[PDB]
C-alpha cells in the first residue's frame, strides 16, 4: 500500500535547523491519515515527535512544542519536519510513520480506538555537529592463501575516514548478498568514521569471479566501487 | 503520563516470556507492541486488543489489565532477540503520543560458538598513500562478549587500537572488528604483527608479516 | 407453520442482529411470533423508518429468501467493509449486522460511491440500508473523510438524499452515535442506486418475498 522514505540532510550545524522531507507513494497524502515522525539518538528509546492531519491540524510532543513545525505540501504528494536550535541532544535516526485516524467519542467502529503506527519509512540519519562532511577513503582487504580457511576465503572493503554517518555496502552491485557482513563504525580520536565489509567466498573463485564492494556516503554525495583483486605479492 | 517497562528480560528458547509496560494512558487508549532489531526501523507486532498485523505469527500475544498492557511471547526463539516498546495515545488534553522505555530480549540457550578470526595485513595501497592499518575481523562468536589484544613481534601494543563493541550478524552469532593504526614504516620495521582474539577463557591468534604474502 | 423468532424481535431478524444470528427463515408462514424489545431490536442505538408498516407487509408471505444485494467481497472496493462495534457483539467479540456493512475509508480515503441493483427475482425485493450520525465532527472527518456528506437511494417508486446530522448524545448501548435504518420495495424489473460519499450504512443481504 502506502510506503514512505525519508530525506534530508545528515548534518546540521549546531543552533541550527533541521529540515527533513518525507515522500507518500501509493496514496495521497490529502487522506485521513496521522503522517508522524519519530526520532531515536544513539543507543536510546523511541520518541514521538509530531503527527499532522491535512486541513492545518498538528500535534506536537509537549518537550518539543516549541521548536518543533510539521508541515504538508499536497503538490509534491510529502510532509516535512523541521526542528530549530538544534544541539547534540537532537542527533539521533529519524523516522516517518503513518498513524491511522482516531475517534473521540463513541460513534465510531472499534478499529478506530486503536493507535498504532503501522507504515514506517527506512530511516535518516542526522547528526548535529559543526564538523565538515568527508567522503571515505575506500582500499581492498584482499584474500591471502595464509588467511584462508580451506575451501572459503575472506575478502572485504576498508571504508576510512568519513563523517558523518552513515556508510552502507554491497557486493556487486547488491548481486551478492550471503555471507557479508558490515560491521559497525570506529569513531577515532580524529572525530572521522571508518569500518569494514567482509564476504566470505569459496576458494576456488579467487581467480575467475571478479568482487567489487559498492561503498555509498550520501552525507558527501560519493559512491565508490572497489575491485578486490587476490593479491599478485 | 509516562510509559515505562522494564529495560532487560531474557527468556530461555522455547519458553514464554512475558513483557509488562504500565502508564497511566493505557486505561484510556489500547497500547500497541514494536519490535526493533539493531540496526532497523522497529515493526508494528501487536496493536489493538490482541490483533497482529499480516505476516506476524502467532506467538506473539497482547493483553491488558487495568493500568498495564503486557505482551506474551510463547515458544520464543533465537529470531525473537530485538527490543520492544509499548506505545499508546492519552485520552487526555490534546492527545500526544508516549513510548515506553523499551525493553531487551534475550534468548538464552542458545549454541555456543568459538570466534573465528582473520587479520589482514595493510593493502599495498594504503601504504603508497603513506598509510597503514590493520584490521582483525571477529565473527561467528556466541557469547558476544570478547576481549582484544594486539602484539608486535611479541609485545603488547595498546597505541592506535580501536575495536567495536560486538554484534549479532544475520546468522544469529555475533562479530566485532578491531583496527590497529601504523605508520608504513612502523609496518616495515617489526617482524610480524598479531591479533589476539579471547573468548570464553580460550583465545585465538592471527599473525601477518611484511615479508611474505 | 408461523415464522418463529425465538428470544428475540422482528427488528433485530430483519436486520441481522448477531444475537439474533443463526435463526434460519423459512420459505413461507402466515404469522410470526416474537418477543418484542430487546432493546428495541437495534444493537447500535437509532431509528427505524415506517417500522410499524413494515411488520404489516412482512406478517404473510409466501416465497421468502435472503440473499445478497452488494457481495462483500466486490461491489465496495476502494472502502473498507470490515467495520465492527462493541454493541454489536457475538459470544464476546465485537460484530454487526448480518445483512448491513458499516462502511468506513480505506487508506484514508472514502472515494464516491455508487452501486445499482436491478430486481431479476421475479418478486418484491425488499432493501434495508442506514444512515449513521457521528456526535462530533472530528470523528465525522477520522471516519469519511468529508465534512459535507451525502447518501442518494434512488429508484423508480422511491428517492430521497439523506444529509446526517452532527450533535451531542447521551450513551444509549453505550454509544453516542446513532444509526437510521431505512427501506423500500423494488418491485420487478425496477432499479435501485446507492451513491454516498459518507456514513452509508450500506445494504449486503437483502429478501425477495411474496405477499408483501
Ligand atoms: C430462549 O433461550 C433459552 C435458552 O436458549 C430457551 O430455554 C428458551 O426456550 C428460549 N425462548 C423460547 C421462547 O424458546
Ligand atoms: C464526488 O461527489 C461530490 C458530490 O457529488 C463532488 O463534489 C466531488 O467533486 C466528487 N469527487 C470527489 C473526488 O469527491
Amino acid at each position: 500500500q502506502v510506503q514512505l522514505q525519508e530525506s534530508g540532510p545528515g548534518l546540521v550545524k549546531p543552533s541550527g535547523t533541521l529540515s527533513l522531507t518525507c515522500a507518500v507513494s501509493g496514496g495521497s497524502i490529502s487522506s485521513s491519515n496521522w503522517w508522524s515522525w519519530v526520532r531515536q539518538p544513539p543507543g536510546k528509546g523511541l520518541e514521538w515527535i509530531g503527527e499532522i492531519y491535512h486541513g492545518g491540524s498538528t500535534n506536537y510532543n509537549p518537550s518539543l512544542k516549541s521548536r518543533v513545525t510539521i508541515s504538508v505540501d499536497k503538490s509534491k504528494n510529502q510532509f516535512s519536519l523541521k526542528l530549530s536550535s538544534v544541539t547534540a541532544a537532537d542527533t539521533a535516526v529519524y523516522y516517518c510513520a503513518r498513524a491511522p485516524p482516531y475517534c473521540t467519542s463513541a460513534s465510531c467502529p472499534d478499529d478506530y480506538y486503536y493507535y498504532y503506527m503501522d507504515v514506517w519509512g527506512k530511516g535518516t540519519t542526522v547528526t548535529v555537529s559543526g564538523a565538515s562532511t568527508k567522503g571515505p577513503s575506500v582500499f581492498p582487504l584482499a584474500p591471502s592463501s595464509k588467511s584462508t580457511s580451506g575451501g572459503t576465503a575472506a575478502l572485504g572493503c576498508l571504508v576510512k575516514d568519513y563523517f558523518p554517518e552513515p556508510v552502507t555496502v554491497s557486493w556487486n552491485s547488491g548481486a551478492l548478498t550471503s555471507g557479508v557482513h558490515t560491521f559497525p563504525a570506529v569513531l577515532q580520536s580524529s572525530g572521522l568514521y571508518s569500518l569494514s565489509s567482509v564476504v566470505t567466498v569459496p576458494s576456488s573463485s579467487l581467480g575467475t569471479q571478479t568482487y567489487i564492494c559498492n561503498v555509498n556516503h550520501k552525507p558527501s554525495n560519493t559512491k565508490v566501487d572497489k575491485r578486490v583483486e587476490p593479491k599478485s605479492c | 503520563s509516562e510509559l515505562t517497562q522494564d529495560p532487560a528480560v531474557s527468556v530461555a528458547l522455547g519458553q514464554t516470556v512475558r513483557i509488562t509496560c504500565q502508564g497511566d494512558s493505557l486505561r484510556g487508549y489500547y497500547a500497541s507492541w514494536y519490535q526493533q532489531k539493531p540496526g532497523q526501523a522497529p515493526v508494528l507486532v501487536i496493536y489493538g486488543k490482541n490483533n497482529r498485523p499480516s505476516g506476524i505469527p502467532d506467538r506473539f500475544s497482547g493483553s491488558s489489565s487495568g493500568n498495564t498492557a503486557s505482551l506474551t511471547i510463547t515458544g520464543a526463539q533465537a529470531e525473537d532477540e530485538a527490543d520492544y516498546y509499548c506505545n499508546s495515545r492519552d485520552s487526555s488534553g490534546n492527545h500526544p503520543v508516549v513510548f515506553g522505555g523499551g525493553t531487551k530480549l534475550t534468548v538464552l540457550g542458545q549454541p555456543k560458538g568459538a570466534p573465528s578470526v582473520t587479520l589482514f595485513p595493510p593493502s599495498s595501497e594504503e601504504l603508497q598513500a603513506n598509510k597503514a592499518t590493520l584490521v582483525c575481523l571477529i565473527s561467528d562468536f556466541y557469547p558476544g562478549a570478547v576481549t582484544v589484544a594486539w602484539k608486535a613481534d611479541s609485545s603488547p601494543v595498546k597505541a592506535g587500537v580501536e575495536t567495536t563493541t560486538p554484534s549479532k550478524q544475520s546468522n544469529n552469532k555475533y562479530a566485532a572488528s578491531s583496527y590497529l593504526s601504523l605508520t608504513p614504516e612502523q609496518w616495515k620495521s617489526h617482524r610480524s604483527y598479531s591479533c589476539q582474539v579471547t573468548h570464553e577463557g580460550s583465545t585465538v591468534e592471527k599473525t601477518v608479516a611484511p615479508t611474505e604474502c | 407453520a408461523p415464522l418463529q423468532l425465538g428470544n428475540c424481535s422482528v427488528a433485530g431478524w430483519i436486520l441481522g442482529n448477531p444475537e439474533c444470528e443463526s435463526l434460519i427463515s423459512k420459505e413461507s408462514w402466515s404469522y410470526i411470533v416474537e418477543t418484542p424489545n430487546p432493546e428495541n431490536g437495534t444493537c447500535y442505538p437509532g431509528y427505524f423508518a415506517d417500522y410499524e408498516e413494515l411488520r404489516e407487509q412482512l406478517s404473510s408471505v409466501s416465497s421468502f429468501e435472503r440473499f445478497e444485494i452488494f457481495p462483500k467481497e466486490s461491489s465496495w472496493p476502494n472502502h473498507t467493509v470490515t467495520g465492527v462495534t462493541a454493541s454489536c457483539s457475538h459470544n464476546g467479540k465485537s460484530s454487526f449486522y448480518r445483512n448491513l456493512l458499516w462502511l468506513t475509508e480505506k487508506n484514508g480515503l472514502y472515494p464516491n460511491l455508487s452501486n445499482s441493483y436491478v430486481n431479476n427475482k421475479e418478486k418484491e425485493v425488499l432493501v434495508l440500508w442506514g444512515v449513521h450520525h457521528p456526535s462530533n465532527i472530528r470523528d465525522q472527518r477520522a471516519i469519511y473523510h468529508t465534512e459535507n456528506a451525502y447518501v442518494s437511494v434512488v429508484s423508480s417508486h422511491y428517492s430521497r438524499r439523506f444529509t446526517p446530522e452532527i450533535a451531542k448524545r447521551p450513551k444509549v448501548r453505550g454509544q453516542e452515535g446513532r444509526i437510521n435504518y431505512y427501506w423500500t420495495l423494488l418491485e420487478p424489473g425496477d432499479t435501485i442506486i446507492f451513491e454516498a460519499n459518507g456514513n452509508l450504512i450500506a445494504p449486503w443481504y437483502a429478501f425477495a418475498l411474496s405477499r408483501g
